[PDB]
């Protein structure tokens, strides 16, 4: 009923956002994935197709797409699960969980919740990587998402800064003892974790951020972090990322084959249909169910056929409301005349 | 130093920028106070999308640091009061969407 | 100076002197009446953690089932001190200050800033295992009987309300599993992904498996049957809060036809079974007399 | 033809002013005229830009086929969730304008500051309202609701922290009013017996509440002597909330009432000289109600001297009273069973003892003086009261006691 | 059908129109 696990029957193409910050991409999960591939695979095979949420069937951005079996894989963790004493792996898992949660709610506080930053440094970056009509719709969805992820800290745009610097310390004091990139010192972690940490920190530090409080902390109280970030960027991303095998032409020509005026109009109209007052949520649910079924079919299994009750009910409610509204407006013809006459029975 | 425009939601940053990028461009003459910000604020109010009463200009002598406030005028305003039974149709529809993208505005009576 | 006579305040009603008379503070946890008289562990982890911590602090109290609406905040597990006057109430103690209210001899190690590594590991327990539990409970349709007889049927006994409550709980759970990026924050219009069709369970399940294995590996380095210390502290209670409920309720061996062995098997099979012994040894300090565990 | 025309006007689909009866002495020949009331009336004025949604929808279709009628009110504040429905549908059952049926579905979210919380109601009730030719008016309704309590924002009380769940309350309730007063908005000479009983979940009625609520209200009024609008008044009220078992029996086990079901006796509308929810078994600051109760009044309503029998704007000299107790058991052996399951004997003894407590001690006995204004639609008191005797913790009030409404004493 | 759809779609579109373009606070700096 679209609220349960789905029933079943009985040369990759890494889609990412645009560079947009002086880095190979934005959305530190995307940058993490792209750095991991750049380290692991080689510039011959992957394609780094620039993309958007509505341009993929998973709706999740740092999305690999294999060629041999035509399977979509979303998320950084699933990707690195694909393409593949014990305290090494243990700490790897620990810090992977600790970066995915409690470090992403910081890169939201900066760059997505601070309205002095989301609008002076972010929304330009999103509009610089999207086709024309979309930025009116997608960047706000991304902001709402990162804002919801930013809660459970209790902090928003409201001396209201010393608590913010304390919040940032409460994460960096744990991220500091990792000894990220070194042949000695603290503890080794992993390749796929080191790349994730680079992704997150490099978006914590490198932006321009008109009202910065992460740059100051990370440059004042944490030398090893900024050293790691700068050295990693200068090692695996020389010249800012023009040596990475993007699609046919590079940055802009990558999202050209998948950005015909028809497809872009479809993206826009879907993202706006999901907002109508009553049928919106039901349409979004039916669409998401369809796309998940498509991804699951692609992976190699056969889902349950469909349950069109969602869209049927949404359309039925919309039709009922509008038909009742239109029906009583100039309702049924009148039943009674101007003059009605009775006679005396004889 | 800086310049903050609090409350100016539902209006592109490029629209306010087209006015306020110059306001900071000509600001020597620091020994005294020279506020062409009057021209900026009047040009801002001329957009007819900010509510007229209540603007505020708060100068924080911190170490310029000008801070402007505005109120938003409104968005979609509607009315449709109809009557029937006899010849009266009085379909009486009204609509005003004060700001669609930038300064845009659609009236529909 | 006008009121001339004052007469004996008005003898509170029957419910409000039968349920809330008390003599010792009463913690409010999700539970069933057959249990709350015995002080047996709750069936929600976010409350079993606090109940276990408090019982470790040697505070004498009783638990009454509640319904998540009657808390000074949203989440439930809050506490109330006893009445001092038949018409006067002390302040309600929210979830956060439950340890501060408990203060015996030393209540520092129940709440102390852990070494940084331990705060890194707490992310497993707090997000990976929690998303796994939320998914397996509120979404896997073979757990509908459990979800009903635990969270819905005790509410209303009126099928037309039972259905609406069940739908509400499922939407509010799916919205939470789809925030933490364990499974995925698929981006849709300006509204959360409130359905089981954005929460791909393979990612969440694999993250759960790795979390359990990492925790089982960490427990092997302490050589003192705890997580580095002498008496179970906050970390052990947070771990127990999930590793028990994942055994009592989701250890259903069926499973061989669908694969994807259910959580309780992984929990007892983490590492070499160290989490199972750890749970069976926390039961033995918190509830020295209780039996019936292991389903 | 007087009976014919009055029965015609009782349909509430003909405009009230202007009927006409024209007798043409031709060679009876009676000719009646009427005006039509109206048809579909609409309104939808919405606002946005900020939290304001003010969706403000209204609709009335006065006559669909015969006497039918659909009301549909709506609202959406953007701050409150919604009021997505209030939809009525009235129609006389083929026999007269006297027996009128109506079916209503609602979803509202009230507020109860005196016992701090909200209450979300999302039920739908079925009503069948007779009207006897003598002036009496019977009615009978079946209501089934949800009753959620979700607002315990401040430090409310351990009472409402214990009664903050859900319910159903499917019940079948029957009112009755005999109205013999000259001016219903300012009684001077008539009397008014009004009895509203109610049986909640029991036998065929299923739910989670099981009681039997009775609410009798008498009245009286009399102008004495030297059109001299003396207008000596009167009043009284009563009530009981009796819990019962849950099915097809009288002897069984009953669970005591919830705050959703007790009475609350105080305020400018019931017993003046108190907070909107005074006179209770108060817990801390939140007003928990009771089951048994009573009331009283003795008015004067004298007109402005040296002004004459003018528009009804008169001085109101009135005593008052009030009492409201709760169902304390405290008289049997300890239940032994866990908590709330009273056997029939204990419930009976409890209610007997509660009524016994109702008649021990002088109740509250407020006072006041106010300028009554008898508008045809409402009555405006503006009293200035002085509460004599209080129980400790009943929130007396002493300033200006402004009051507006229909029901008063 | 096109006229009906146009009217109803325009009526529904401007009701809760496009997401807002401007933030609560927008900040400029002094160019250096």
């Amino acid at each position: 009923s679209a609220w349960s696990h789905p029933q079943f029957e009985k040369a990759v193409q890494l889609h990412v956002w645009g560079p947009a910050f002086g880095l190979p991409s934005i959305d530190a999960e995307c940058l993490a994935a792209i750095a991991y591939l750049a380290q692991t695979l080689g510039s011959a095979d992957y394609q780094l197709i620039q993309s958007s949420p509505s341009a993929v069937p998973t709706q999740h951005l740092p999305t690999l797409y294999d060629s041999r079996t035509s399977t979509w894989i979303g998320g950084f963790t699933s990707i690195t699960a694909h393409l593949h004493a014990a305290s090494a792996t243990a700490d790897g898992t620990a810090y992977t969980a600790f970066l995915s949660a409690h470090a992403a709610p910081l890169l939201a506080l900066s760059l997505y919740v601070s309205s002095a930053n989301y609008g002076a440094a972010t929304r330009p970056a999103y509009s610089a990587v999207l086709p024309l009509p979309l930025p009116w719709t997608e960047p706000p969805a991304v902001r709402a998402a990162m804002a919801r992820r930013a809660a459970h800290l209790g902090l928003s745009s409201l001396k209201s800064r010393i608590r913010l610097e304390e919040a940032a310390r409460e994460v960096l004091d744990v991220l500091a003892e990792v000894d990220w990139a070194a042949g000695g010192g603290g503890r080794q972690v992993a390749a796929e974790v080191r790349c994730l940490a680079f992704g997150y920190l490099a978006l914590m530090l490198l932006p321009d951020v008109p009202r910065p409080w992460l740059r100051e902390i990370m440059e004042g109280r944490y030398p090893a972090l900024c050293t790691f970030v700068r050295d990693f960027r200068a090692r695996v991303f020389p010249q800012g990322g023009k040596l990475l095998p993007w699609a046919d032409g590079g940055a802009q020509a990558s999202a050209s084959a998948s950005a015909s005026a028809s497809a872009v109009a479809l993206r826009f109209v879907r993202a706006v249909m999901a907002e109508v007052p009553l049928v919106g949520e039901w349409w979004s649910r039916w669409w998401t169910a369809r796309k998940k079924r498509e991804v699951l079919a692609s992976k190699g299994a056969k889902p349950a056929p469909s349950n069109d009750l969602l869209l049927l009910l949404g359309a039925g409610l919309g039709l009922t409301v509008v038909g009742a509204g239109v029906f009583f407006y100039r309702g049924l013809p009148p039943f009674g005349e101007a003059v009605q006459v009775w006679r005396k029975p004889v | 130093s800086t310049l903050e425009v609090h409350g100016a939601t539902n209006t592109r940053r490029s629209l306010l920028d087209q006015i306020f990028k110059p306001v900071l461009e000509d600001t020597t003459t620091l020994g005294q106070v020279l506020d062409r910000v009057g021209a900026a604020t009047k040009k801002l109010a001329r957009f007819d999308i900010f509510k007229e009463e209540g603007f505020g200009v708060f100068l924080s002598e911190a170490a310029l640091d000008i801070s402007i406030r505005v109120k938003e005028k409104s968005r979609l305003v509607f009315s449709a009061g109809t009557d029937f039974g006899n010849a009266e149709g009085s379909a009486y529809t009204n609509a005003v969407v004060r700001n669609i993208f930038g300064g845009a505005e659609t009236l529909t009576v | 100076y006008f009121p001339l006579r004052i007469y004996e305040p008005n003898e509170l009603p029957e419910r409000s002197q039968q349920l809330t008379s008390g003599d010792l503070p009463t913690l409010y946890v999700f539970s069933t009446d057959s249990d709350a008289r015995l002080g047996l562990p709750s069936f929600n982890p976010g409350c079993l953690k606090w109940q276990t911590l408090l019982r470790l602090a040697n505070l004498d109290f009783r638990i009454l089932p509640s319904t998540n609406h009657s808390s000074p905040t949203g989440s439930l597990p809050f506490l109330l001190p006893p009445r001092t006057s038949p018409t006067a109430s002390p302040a309600p103690i929210p979830a956060s200050g439950l340890l501060s209210f408990a203060r015996d001899l030393d209540l520092g190690h129940l709440d102390a800033d852990l070494p940084p590594r331990a705060q890194a590991y707490l992310a497993l327990i707090t997000h990976s295992l929690r998303n796994a539990w939320l998914c397996a409970l509120y979404l896997d349709p073979t757990h509908d009987a459990l979800l009903r007889r635990l969270y819905v049927d005790p509410a209303s006994s009126s099928r037309a309300v039972r259905a609406a409550l069940l739908h509400q709980l499922r939407r509010a759970a799916a919205e939470q599993v789809a925030t933490a990026s364990s499974g995925g924050g698929k981006i849709v219009s300006l509204a959360p992904v409130d359905s089981a069709d954005g929460i791909d369970e393979e990612a969440v399940y694999r993250s759960a498996r790795d979390a359990l294995d990492a925790l089982a590996s960490l427990l092997r380095e302490s050589e003192t049957a705890w997580f580095g210390t002498e008496r179970p502290g906050s970390f052990d209670a947070a771990l127990f809060s999930y590793t028990h409920l994942m055994v009592e309720y989701m250890s259903e061996e069926t499973e061989s036809a669908k694969g994807r062995v259910s959580l309780g098997r992984m929990v007892k099979e983490a590492g070499n079974g160290e989490l199972a012994e750890h749970r069976e040894r926390m039961l033995g300090v918190a509830w020295p007399e209780w039996d019936g565990y292991r389903r | 033809v007087g009976a014919a025309t009055k029965k015609l006007a009782r349909f509430d689909i003909f405009k009230e002013e202007g009927f006409g009866v024209f007798l043409s002495e031709a060679a009876l020949d009676i000719s009646i005229r009427v005006k039509e009331k109206s048809r579909l009336v609409f309104s939808a004025g919405t606002d946005f830009g900020n939290a304001e949604g003010s969706a403000y929808t209204n609709a009335v279709v006065r006559n669909i086929f015969g006497g039918a009628e659909t009301l549909t009110v709506n609202a959406s504040t953007g701050t409150r969730t919604r009021s997505a429905y209030n939809a009525t549908f009235s129609t006389p059952i083929n026999g007269n304008p006297d027996l009128r049926l109506s079916v209503e579905a609602l979803r509202s979210a009230t507020q109860k500051p005196w016992a701090s919380h909200e209450e979300h109601l999302t039920g739908a009730n079925l009503r069948l309202a007779w009207l006897t030719e003598k002036g009496d008016t019977h009615a009978l309704a079946y209501s089934s609701v949800w009753r959620q309590l979700t607002g315990l924002a401040p430090t409310a009380s351990p009472t409402v922290r214990a009664d903050a769940g859900d319910s159903l309350k499917s019940s079948l309730t029957h009112t009755f009013t005999r109205d013999r007063r000259d001016n219903p908005m300012l009684p001077q000479s008539g009397y008014l017996f009004r009895s509203v009983s109610e049986l909640a979940g029991w036998g065929p009625l299923n739910g989670d509440v099981s009681f039997a609520k009775t609410e009798v209200e008498a009245s009286g009024a009399l102008p004495v002597a030297i059109k001299s609008g003396v207008s000596v008044g009167g009043g009284l009220r009563l009530g009981v909330l009796y819990p019962l078992p849950l099915g097809y029996s009288l002897t069984g086990a009953a669970q005591p009432s919830r705050i959703n079901d007790r009475f609350q006796l105080g305020g400018p509308n019931d017993v003046r000289g108190f907070k909107i929810g005074g006179l209770g078994p108060h817990d801390g600051v939140d007003a928990v109600g009771g089951d048994v109760f009573a009331a009283g009044s003795v008015n004067a309503l004298l007109p402005l001297p040296r002004t004459g029998p003018d528009s009804p704007l008169r001085l109101q000299l009135y005593a008052n009273a009030g009492r409201l107790v709760a169902l304390n058991s405290k008289g049997t052996d300890k239940e032994g069973k866990e908590g709330l399951a009273m056997d029939s004997a204990a419930v009976f003894k409890g209610v007997k003892s509660a009524v016994g407590k109702l008649t021990n001690g002088i109740p509250s006995l407020a006072a006041g003086v106010g300028l009554v204004y008898a508008h045809p639609v409402a009555r405006f008191e503006l009293n200035f009261s002085l509460p004599l005797v209080l129980r400790r913790g009943e929130e007396g009030r002493k300033g200006l006691q402004v009051g507006v409404g229909i029901s008063f004493l």
